[PDB]
RNA sequence: AAAUGGAUUUAAAUCUCCUUAUUUAGAGGAAGGAGAAGUCGUAACAAGGUUUCCGUAGGUGAACCUGCGGAAGGAUCAU
RNA sequence: ACCUUGUUCAGAACUUAAAGAGAAAUCUUGAGUUUAUGGACUUCAGGGGGAGUAUGGUCACAAGGCUGAAACUUAAAGGAAU
RNA sequence: AUUACUUUGAAUAAAAUAAGAAAGCGAAUAUUCAAGCAUGGGACAAUGC
RNA sequence: AUACUUGAGACAAUUCAUUCAAGUGAGUUAGGAUGCCACGACAAUUGAGUAACCAAUGAGAAUUUCUGAUCUAUCAAUCAGUUGGUAGUAUCGAGGACUACCAAGAUUAUAACGGAUAACGAGGAAUUGGGGUUCGACAUCGGAGAGGGAGCUUUACAGAUGGCUACCACUUCUAAGGAAGGCAGCAGGCGCGUAAAUUACCCACUUUCGAAUUGAAGAGGUAGUGACGACACAU
């Protein structure tokens, strides 16, 4: 579904691009699972673990600096101590204490 | 292509294979290992030994060698240059 | 030869200020109550375009800041 | 391309079809270093 | 222009005046597919004189499977589907 | 500099590394409070094979400008030349605050950092004014 | 007197400063 | 105007010869130009100051084509009425010479003009 | 862990206005070109019998004619 | 000052040429210094018609101007001199 | 000071081209330009100083 | 069961925060240390097999830097994720690839944007005194496609189609309830057109795949048609 290829942008010019050929596989992109923990298939057989949801977390010693619309959603750098880890990647929370 | 390629075409392969032009349709594709499938096989192409350009085949001592931070270094033996890989 | 009339002419010495010089330029712009004057308004054009000639070269020689635009 | 065996042709018709001083000079049937020469000259 | 930098205009000039030519362009323009009855074809199967010359010249037309246009064609020789394949004059 | 939304911070912290042949880090790059992501010499963005000039032509753009390369193409059957442009976006970091159009700059080929920009700014040589004293 | 830097290191530039 | 002093001082020799001569603008080229015309025998005011029988035709070449060595034998054969004859003007990296040293310092660059 | 419900994502297929190429069209037509001997005139080539031609305007079965201004490619290199 | 002479520039021309150029008429202060082919730059042309016509675009109140084809047709059309 | 230019190299798939009855098979076999890299030169050039 | 698990003989690499720090033109870099999380063995294997990690194969795959393409102005202005900045997401991974906020930016007469091709690109071919003009689907390299789009599965690699799913358009069997298929693979039939061959045999060459020296291969070789062409050669 989700492509990443630079084939449907514009040209620096605005020119838009011609199609020359269909969607391939190593342009995938995947909806992301927002962490408000599953496992994911990706290439080369490796696996990533897909937090869907998770409470609790590791840290060592309100606010989204993207999207205030996220304040639960669980990204690197928000805080909550800042988010240091990429939950939707990695698998778990992991933070610091202000 | 959608995977690694496996057959090999006469033409295609390395000059100094030595393969003709029409003893067949294809060459035999030499396996994954410790050597490259150019720089192996399945003159006339301290001391040292030139295994790469055109010296390839060509034994002698270095002289002197120039380096260019840019893109690469240059080793001249006695004489004839080529980069340092060869 | 001329910049503008096809004379050639060869007045020189021999050895053994002129953009100021050229607004000529205001004194023509005359043109009010002669607004049938063609002639004269042929001439003015001429005159302008040396202006401008000399007003791109000496920004280029730093001699004039390159704010300076003449007009009426 | 189409074959990879090479061919060749053995021959060149003249360019001028009919000239007498050609057919009785020419006269089983009518079927390079010179420009090599000349090139090192 | 002739000067060592001037390369831009002498090749735009040729490309301009290369369409003055009357046998290059009638190859380029697209007639050949539309206005040619036997189009880029060598063949086509299908279904009086000048002033100084008196007599009358045997004729034929021919309705062309493809295209459908009516075209007048000559027939070869003393007394004589149908393939036509142009003239000595090309067009 | 934090006039953002996040914490801006640098990439080393605990910094200011040099880059490869024959350049010198400028004096603003340490003393500088600016805090860059994509900087050559106060980031992780090394430079690599690459290596290009040219004249900046706009300065408008945040911590980016555009370079521009005039050179020649060599036509066959002519025998003559004829002039080319070719426009770059390179990124600027706020080490140079000088820099302003139409000055004469070395620049090296770093990673992607956007849809157009591909080079950061190395070093960079002043020229005449151009009336208009546009910069970063 | 250099390879053929600014124009006070020339030649004609110099050799009149130097004159 | 007066593009190339060059052209107008070989044009102004050979309708001489073809009828000394003079030379009003002296430049580095138009005169080291002549030390090649002269060492071939074919010759005997603080503004840019001011023949023998020998002279066939001398002229400059328009934009001055850089010769690569290769590229000698095409221009010597359109340039020259023999293979013995005329010589080539170049202007190198070694000062202004002629088909001869040229091939002989192993150089090429840009050509002025000839001279028969 | 299967049927199934629901919300996203990617979206085929289809409908509505709008953007390029290829085709059918009669009153209504309107041009051009080609084909020995068909009509009406004399326009041009001699001063072609009103010198010719260009621009423009008007009139006229048709060549064309007339007015204003040019040109000689004029029939004057000349008082 | 006006007229008579010399000297050197600018301008409109004219006369001769056994020379140079051209197909020739002619040109010579170029239409010379061009197959011994290159001083700098801009514009235009590619057999004769169809045709400065169609379509399209644009300017004008209009007449019109500017830009501008193709289908098809034809062995000549044309130049200077006898 | 760069660039252009120029000289050498490096590096450069085969087939083919040319080359050491059409064919076939180890040529130094040389290319193969437009770019790009290194280098000796700075006469003619362009860019600011 | 070397399918699937648990289980022990005892580590390896991921994330995070801090710190010490030598190659390379160039790294808070390989690497070491501290605490944490995660994952966790060398088949409970068979007469060779297996897990995790490091390196090579790898100049390889994939992205990307620079330079280079045919005709057109009866195409002159074009672009709003558009150009950049921050922060996240997603990805094997850089990046407006995407999302939120901020800015007004990007290209163009050195031809942008747009239009046409009877346009797959290159190595090359035809012809040439030099210079050039025309062709290149087609041996080899790269690209793209499997009637048209689109969405996926499995895997190390696919947006695979001699795999699936849905729509459009067709093809086929049917006991009438249902059911499959994708020749631009090799032969071969139609349609089209001026224009193009056998419904052949075999893995014996070259090579590839496989639990492997054996099997398989319309790849490949052999045979058939074959005034496309080329070389020698009767009368
Ligand atoms: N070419 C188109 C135009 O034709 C016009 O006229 C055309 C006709 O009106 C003219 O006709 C001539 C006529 O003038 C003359 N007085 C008598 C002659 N018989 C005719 O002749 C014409 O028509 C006859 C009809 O049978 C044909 O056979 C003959 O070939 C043709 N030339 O001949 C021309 C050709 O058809 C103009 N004459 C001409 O200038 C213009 O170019």
């Amino acid at each position: 579904g989700i492509t990443r290829d630079s084939r449907h942008k514009r040209r620096a010019t605005g020119g838009k691009k011609n199609s020359m050929q269909k969607k391939k596989k190593n342009t995938m992109g995947r909806q992301p699972a927002n962490t408000r923990v599953h496992d994911v298939r990706c290439r080369y057989g490796i696996i990533k673990r897909r937090a869907l949801r998770l409470e609790n977390g590791n840290f060592s010693w309100v606010y989204n600096a993207s999207d205030n619309d996220f304040v639960n959603t669980l990204v690197k750098g928000a805080i909550i101590a800042c988010i240091s880890s990429r939950p939707g990647q990695t698998g778990s929370v992991e933070g610091y204490i202000l | 292509a959608r995977g690694p390629r496996h057959h090999l075409k006469r033409l295609n392969a390395p000059h100094h294979w030595m393969l003709s032009k029409l003893g067949g349709t294809f060459a035999p594709k030499p396996s994954h290992g410790p050597h490259g499938m150019k720089e192996c096989l399945p003159t006339k192409r301290n001391t040292a030994m030139m295994i790469g350009g055109n010296g390839m085949g060509r034994v002698g001592v270095i002289v002197k060698r120039e380096v260019h931070p840019g893109s690469f270094e240059i080793v001249h033996i006695k004489t004839f240059t080529t980069r340092l890989n060869n | 030869g001329r910049m503008y009339n096809p004379g050639r002419g060869i007045s020189r010495r021999c050895i053994p200020e002129d953009l100021y010089f050229l607004m000529r330029a205001v004194s023509v712009r005359h043109l009010e109550k002669n607004k049938k004057d063609k002639d004269a308004k042929y001439h003015l054009i001429l005159i302008e375009s040396k202006i401008h000639r000399l007003t791109r070269y000496y920004k280029s020689a730093k001699v004039l800041e390159a704010s300076f635009k003449y007009d009426a | 391309g189409r074959c990879l065996r090479n061919h060749s042709i053995t021959y060149k018709t003249p360019k001028v079809p009919y000239e007498r001083e050609r057919f009785d000079a020419e006269l089983k049937n009518k079927k390079h270093m010179r420009t090599i020469a000349k090139v090192m000259l | 222009a002739r000067g060592l930098h001037a390369a831009r205009k002498m090749l735009a000039q040729r490309r301009a005046n290369k369409w003055a030519d009357k046998e290059w362009k009638k190859g380029k323009l697209v007639t050949r597919y539309k206005c040619n009855p036997l189009g880029t074809a060598s063949h086509a199967k299908g279904l009086e004189t000048k002033q100084p010359n008196s007599g009358i010249r045997k004729c034929v037309r021919v309705r062309l499977l493809k295209n459908g246009k009516k075209i007048t064609a000559f027939v070869p020789r003393d007394g004589s589907e149908v393939l036509i394949s142009g003239f000595g004059r090309r067009g | 500099e934090q006039t953002e939304r996040a914490y801006q911070k640098q990439v080393f912290h605990h910094y200011h590394k040099q880059i490869g042949m024959g350049f010198v880090t400028p004096a603003e790059a340490i003393k500088g409070t600016y805090i860059d992501k994509k900087c050559p010499f106060t980031s992780d963005v090394s430079i690599r094979g690459r290596t290009l000039s040219g004249i900046v032509k706009s300065c408008h753009m945040k911590r980016t400008i555009i370079v521009r390369r005039d050179y020649f193409h060599y036509v066959s059957k002519y025998q003559r030349y004829e002039k080319r442009h070719k426009n770059i976006a390179v990124h600027c970091s706020p080490a140079f605050r000088q820099l302003k159009e139409g000055d004469h700059v070395v620049i090296g080929q770093c990673r992607p950092l956007s849809k157009t920009v591909r080079f950061n700014v190395l070093k960079f040589t002043s020229r005449g004014t151009g009336d208009k004293k546009q910069f970063a | 007197v250099a390879h053929t830097k600014p124009r006070s290191r020339t030649s004609k530039a110099v050799h009149e400063a130097y004159l | 105007v007066r593009v190339n002093v060059l052209a107008d001082a070989l044009k102004s020799i050979t309708n001489a010869e073809k009828q000394q001569v003079m030379i009003r603008p002296a430049s580095k080229v138009i005169c080291e130009f002549l030390n090649v015309m002269m060492k071939h025998q074919y010759i005997t005011t603080h503004r840019s100051g001011k023949l023998n029988g020998r002279l066939n035709k001398c002229a400059v070449i328009s934009p001055r084509f850089n010769v690569t060595l290769s590229e000698f034998d095409k221009w010597e054969a359109n340039l020259l009425p023999s293979r013995h004859f005329g010589a080539l003007v170049l202007t190198t990296s070694y000062g202004i010479l002629d088909n001869t040293e040229a091939r002989a310092k192993h150089t090429g660059g840009r050509i002025l003009g000839f001279f028969y």
